[PDB]
């Protein structure tokens, strides 16, 4: 089982809505695993840094990148 | 038009809720209760009246609300209903489907119950306000409709999904009627041209109960800004 599975498992794991993404709300609750402008800064940080097309959302791809 | 999702205008499960009984992001009030895998905005129960807003104001020149919800009683005939709303100030608490009246933008109105019994309810009712129209409670708002259509949205099989839309501005709701799991098996609704609101606003959602009472849940609000 490699470390790639393993981040895939851990995308997946967090994708409750089964889209193959992983938006703002999904990775929140990753990031709770604090204030709530605690809370947006990291996750605005995540979607300037990994956000590419400016979607709202990261995929597989995007994640990995990280 | 190019669609982004706005999580800090949005919330669903399943990890709604956190642990101090907050939605992040969202202000509730008045008979809310906030579960995890959805918020019960006013649960069956006589006179019942709760909301969820936004905390902030959000600045889309266009934009797409995507709300999932059921509307789910015993009987045949059931009330008061379900709004969804984009304004100015939020409306915690009020007359107007649990929230407050004399808006300033447009409030979607999932009306089950028949006031004005003309055998057209339940009905979906949109409705513009500058902050000086009383809603019309007891005409189902007839006479302040922009546009309206007749459509059973209680006791569904599968979560009734409103898709709400001001691009370019026009405003469109479609309805997915939830007669299948099909999740954008959509239909037509009703639709206004030429539709001036608020550059900024704040989202809502609000259900009210009188002495007939469904549950009236909201499973997801999904708020998306366009191009
Ligand atoms: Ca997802
Ligand atoms: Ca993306
Ligand atoms: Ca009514
Ligand atoms: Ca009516
Ligand atoms: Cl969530």
């Amino acid at each position: 089982m490699s470390p790639q599975e393993l981040q895939l498992h851990y995308f997946k794991m967090h994708d409750y809505d089964g889209n193959n993404l992983l938006d703002g709300l999904e990775l929140s609750t990753a990031i709770t695993h604090m204030s709530e402008d605690e809370l947006i800064n990291i996750i605005d940080g995540v979607l300037r840094d990994d956000d590419k097309n400016n979607d709202g959302y990261i995929d597989y791809a995007e994640f990995a990148k990280s | 038009p190019h669609r982004r999702f706005e999580y800090k205008y949005s919330f669903k499960g399943p990890h709604l809720v956190q642990s101090d009984g907050t939605v992040p992001f969202w202000a509730h009030a008045g008979n809310a209760i906030p579960s995890s895998d959805q918020i019960r905005v006013a649960p069956s129960l006589k006179s019942q009246r709760g909301s969820v807003w936004t905390k902030t104001k959000a600045a889309f020149e266009n934009w797409e609300v995507e709300v999932t919800f059921r509307v789910t009683g015993r009987g045949r005939i059931g009330a008061d209903g379900l709004a969804i709303w984009y304004a100015e100030n939020q409306g915690l608490e009020g007359p107007v489907f649990g929230s407050a009246d004399l808006w300033n933008g447009v409030g979607i109105f999932f009306d089950s119950f028949d006031n004005d019994g003309k055998k057209n309810n339940p009905a979906i009712v949109i409705i513009g306000n500058n902050g000086q129209i009383h809603y019309d409670h007891q005409n189902d708002g007839a006479s302040q409709a922009l546009a309206s259509c007749q459509r059973d949205f209680r006791n569904k099989p599968y979560p009734v999904r409103a898709k709400i839309t001001y691009y370019q501005n026009t405003l469109t709701v479609m309805i997915n009627n939830g007669f299948t799991p099909d999740k954008n098996d959509y239909e037509f609704c009703a639709k206004v041209e030429n539709m001036i609101i608020p550059a900024q606003g704040h989202f809502g959602i609000s259900a009210a109960t009188g002495g007939l009472a469904d549950d009236h849940d909201v499973l997801s609000f999904l708020t998306f800004q366009l191009t």
